[PDB]
């Protein structure tokens, strides 16, 4: 209700709003590389289940 | 020959050979050569990735190499080992 | 202690209870959400669980 | 059948078969129809929320509907895919 | 219901639910519709005031109209803003 | 510096002063039980992650 | 037995086992009990709190009770499940 | 494109994507360019005010310049930060 | 060895290994050992700051010295913990 409070709710709002957040790019990035790993994996196995049914790989 | 995959597709069919579907992730990326058939060589790149993976039949491991346009490894062409190429060896 | 500084807090007050707050409906909505995907997936695994101990699955 | 479950529950038991309690999250809802036994269709929705997951015993990833309301995976018969149908196919 | 308060009162509470209380300034009205739950519709008029003050659940900031009768803000079935209708959308 | 003006200031600095500030110890206590929550949660991955060294829980 | 802990301490050690340290929050106490060894019994009570949580190895969710004094879950004896007594079930 | 928005608008819809609706306060102007889609570049000037906020999606923190005439970021083509520029770089 | 950095800098780079870029906040400044690479320890301190907070790679908490001048929480050789220590164990 004082003109200098309103002044200091201010500035601290300032202070507060400039916190550096985390990178985010780089952690999306970690779980696009996962899933690569997870698939190629995926893919190694399921080749290998096919070479049993007969016995060349595909193609 | 070199018949890649995203999504959801198939992989194989030549000289009327039977044909596995091959569903990967999301937006993942797989380029597969599947060459006369005694071996393959696989490859995997996320769309908004920074590493391409990729393996062999004669390897024993998963290699990978930070350019994400390191071409695709060919079927080897009898027990021959990919990892340690030019193109990879940035062991897993 | 001046009825001009009072009335200038007043117009700040009212300046500063107008911030546009975050949208809140769709950011619960993505936690619920993630809590179905999270339940679907567990439901898969201890359905799978099952077929183990016998040979098909329930019903 | 379409027995449903929400928070803890009982799912199976027809034929005096041996029937797994499924516990669900706070207040997520489940859809299973076992069919005979050899596969299964499952499906989940969440109370307050505006996605419908939904799988099965043959597919290899979760399918969503921005529906809420697309009914629920019936159980295949027999290596049937339900990622591609109608009421589905919009790949997570 | 719409069960306003004015001083010190409490809200909600049916289907014995628990109640919270809630003590407003010294002689400000506020009008309170919840619902079913989901979403909550508010409002608020000083007695000697010359402005009715509203929001919702769904809604990002508070909307005002100077007639001081316009009602109250129904609680919205569903993601429905408010800010907009005929009785409102006097921006603040 | 009329005394009908310092008198207005200060019942309108009697009236801004009465504002009714929101409940405090409830949305601490919210932050407490969310601390008990998560000290619960890694207390159960603690455990389990005992319990793979060796083949029994702790005791 | 039934050791507590708060802030830093010691968890186990019977019969010359290994014991693990745990670490909890600010000032959080947390009760334990490990029973012969193949389940265990967790709990938590914030000193300045209105909520006990706790749950078990058997279980799959964290079950609550508004009364802070609500005694401690002990190890059940094989597969036995918490989320139903008297004490709880006031599922999360 | 570089759509921009004050009080209450709509962002993006290009390629029939789903358009997300962005309110802002009383009388703030914000400058948005979405690019293809990977980032995103924001803006902000308020129209009796002294400063010019802007930020990316690749950066950690809002940048000012005391100008408010500085153009906009637009969306930085890969990992690219814009803290540094000539046209920022007094940090906050 | 002890590279601090305060605003915006670089961490590491030693045996030509990838160094990571560190922004932190206005004029809090920090400092970083590394050590061999295993383990790791920071800590921080604002410039117009009471309290210097400081943690550990083995570590589970923030620990804090209302000293701010309690030098810096070296790299520690092996799962060792730094709270306790003298110049620590004001527990957060």
């Amino acid at each position: 209700f004082t003109l200098i409070e309103l002044l200091i709710v201010v500035a601290i709002i300032g202070i507060l709003a400039a916190i550096a957040i985390p990178q985010f790019a780089a952690y999306r990035q970690k779980a696009f590389n996962s899933a690569a790993e997870s698939d190629l994996k995926n893919t190694k196995t399921n080749l290998e289940s096919y070479y049993s049914e007969h016995q060349f790989y595909p193609n | 020959a070199s018949k890649d995959v995203t999504g959801s597709g198939e992989i194989g069919g030549s000289n009327s050979t039977p044909k596995l579907a091959i569903q990967t992730s999301n937006q993942v990326t797989l380029t597969y050569d599947g060459g006369t058939g005694h071996t393959y060589g696989i490859a995997t790149l996320h769309a908004k990735g920074t590493r391409k993976y990729a393996s062999t039949s004669n390897d024993t491991k998963i290699y990978y190499n930070d350019n994400t346009a390191t071409a695709a490894p060919s079927a080897p062409v009898g027990t021959a080992t990919i990892g340690g190429s030019t193109n990879w060896k940035n062991a897993l």
